[PDB]
């Protein structure tokens, strides 16, 4: 992919109005290949911040909108 | 899942961090050595900061 072998950091907009939605949408992209951690952000705890190598940010975004509705990529980032 | 454990971190009453580990790795949690050991349970538990670890099998088993 176009990532393979970078370290990335990418922010997704989710949609997680609970904490079960949350803890359910970390789990989720927690589970896309290349994924090292998981972090929720925002005032209003909406992105998650996913780090970690060769992730595939389509699989990744395809994943979390078909089971929480809405996902939207906010960018993705060396580091 | 791509790896055998999740980590979760729960800071002032909630989990907003958790992180991905094989069964017998050594990661780091911050600037924290962490081992997650043949359960997927990670040591120390009792981070510096005094954060809490807590680990498992991913759902899609060992």
């Amino acid at each position: 992919s176009a990532l393979t072998g970078q370290r990335t950091k990418i922010v997704v907009k989710v949609h997680m109005p609970c904490g079960k939605s949350r803890a359910k949408a970390m789990a989720l992209a927690a589970s896309v290949n290349g994924v090292d951690s998981v972090e929720i952000t925002g005032e209003d705890k909406d992105r998650l911040v996913v780090v970690g190598r060769g992730i595939d940010p389509v699989r990744l975004v395809a994943l979390l909108r078909e089971k929480c509705g809405l996902a939207e990529l906010l960018m993705v980032e060396l580091v | 899942a791509w790896k055998d454990c999740i980590i979760q971190r729960y800071k002032d009453g909630d989990v907003n961090n958790i992180y991905t580990a094989n069964r017998n790795e050594e990661i780091t949690i911050e600037e924290y050595k962490v081992f997650v050991n043949e359960a997927c349970h990670p040591y120390p538990v009792i981070l510096p900061d005094r954060s809490v670890l807590s680990g498992d099998f991913t759902s899609a088993y060992a």
